[PDB]
């Protein structure tokens, strides 16, 4: 499912601003 | 429809934001400094750390009131090229006044830090919460973005662009409302600007394009934010930000069965990559969204009155993370006295 990718994925915590 | 229509509820409205920029240039064009002192505040404990340092839960011994100071090494800002970005910060976020917006209650710098003491939110922020129930029923979601639909209507109205709407930054208060936190990419600019910043999974397509933007891309980000909230997972997720990017400027982008036909037309005009058919981009302005299907339930007075009943209240009592905590060193010598001066 979809969720469950997400979940497994690196990116389900605090996300980090970009300005280079 | 509805949208593409006047005049006496958008008259009103009118003369909300009309007085309200008056009081909002009064304050850009003078702003607040050296408004308090690093040993007013007694330190409790450390809330979360950025790039340029921690944040901290503090008490204002004069009033005993509790504030979250964010405290700025001015080395580090200078070494990211945050400067510019960071002047703006302050400067924007001491002249607005809504209720969705946290308040810049104090500022003030010595030899090492920039100090911004902010409004604390009890309830923590959304993105905890979100996480851990795993998603919000659209009634849930519908009302938060109520909240950030009437933020957008009121920053944009300042020209300003917020440039980082994400669950992360934006906190639930006492009354289970919302207040957005972070400023650190918030300008003030008629037309448009360049900054490739923001953050990967809530960035419009013209930011990773080079191509030069306004205020769409924090409409598409509201898009970005209702579909996070609903499903439980971004529209747009990977391991790694160059794979976001592509899906991003695909055009492509697919709804979990449980979003109702009404959340997915909302979403489909929000998450336009055509800036021409975008809403909040077209001749109606902010009024295309505010009169859509999904937001027919919704009484916009009525939410910035906050007389609506939140769907969630935040425990009050522990609870809070663990971090190592380490005195304040102050330098002797003042780092970054010019770059800073108008702080
Ligand atoms: C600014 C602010 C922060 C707060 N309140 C809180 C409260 C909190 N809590 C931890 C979890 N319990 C359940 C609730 C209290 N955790 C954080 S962790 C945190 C720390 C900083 C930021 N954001 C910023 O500092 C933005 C302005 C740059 C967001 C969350 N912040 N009120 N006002």
């Amino acid at each position: 499912t979809t969720y469950a990718d997400f979940i497994a994925s690196g990116r389900t915590g605090r996300r980090n601003a970009i300005h280079d | 429809a509805a949208a593409a229509k006047k005049g006496s509820e958008q008259e009103s409205v009118k003369e909300f934001l009309a007085k309200a920029k008056e009081d909002f240039l009064k304050k850009w064009e003078s702003p607040a400094q050296n408004t308090a002192h690093l040993d007013q505040f007694e330190r409790i404990r450390t809330l979360g750390t950025g790039s340029f340092g921690r944040v901290m839960l503090v008490k204002h011994k004069e009033t005993g009131n509790h504030y979250a100071m964010k405290i700025l090494d001015k080395q580090k800002v200078v070494k990211l090229k945050q400067i510019e970005h960071t002047l703006n910060e302050k400067r924007i976020q001491q002249a607005v006044n809504f209720p969705f917006l946290v308040k810049l209650e104090f500022s003030f710098k010595d030899n090492s830090n920039l100090y911004m003491v902010l409004e604390y939110a009890p309830g923590g922020e959304m993105f905890s919460h979100l996480r851990r129930i795993g998603r919000f029923s659209e009634p849930h979601a519908r009302f938060y973005a109520a909240q950030i639909v009437l933020t957008f209507e009121y920053l944009h109205s300042l020209d300003l662009i917020y440039r980082d709407l994400k669950p992360e930054n934006l906190l639930i208060d006492q009354q289970g409302y919302i207040k957005v936190a972070d400023f650190g990419f918030a300008k003030r600019v008629k037309g448009r600007t360049w900054t490739l910043c923001g953050t990967p999974e809530y960035l419009a397509p013209e930011i990773i394009l080079s191509k030069g933007y306004n205020k769409a891309v924090d409409w598409w980000a509201l898009g970005v934010l209702i579909y996070e909230m609903a499903a439980g997972y971004p529209p747009f997720f990977a391991d790694q930000p160059i794979q976001i990017y592509e899906k991003i400027v695909s055009g492509k982008v697919r709804f979990p069965s449980h979003f109702s036909s009404d959340l997915k037309d909302l979403l489909r005009n929000l998450l336009q990559v055509d800036l021409t058919k975008r809403f909040g981009n077209l001749k109606n302005g902010v009024n295309d969204i505010k009169n859509h299907k999904w937001f027919a339930t919704t009484d916009w007075i009525a939410i910035y009155q906050r007389k609506v009943e939140a769907p969630f209240i935040p425990k009050f009592k522990s609870n809070f993370d663990d971090y190592e905590e380490e005195e304040i060193r102050v330098s002797i010598n003042e780092k970054c006295g010019k770059e800073f001066s108008e702080f």
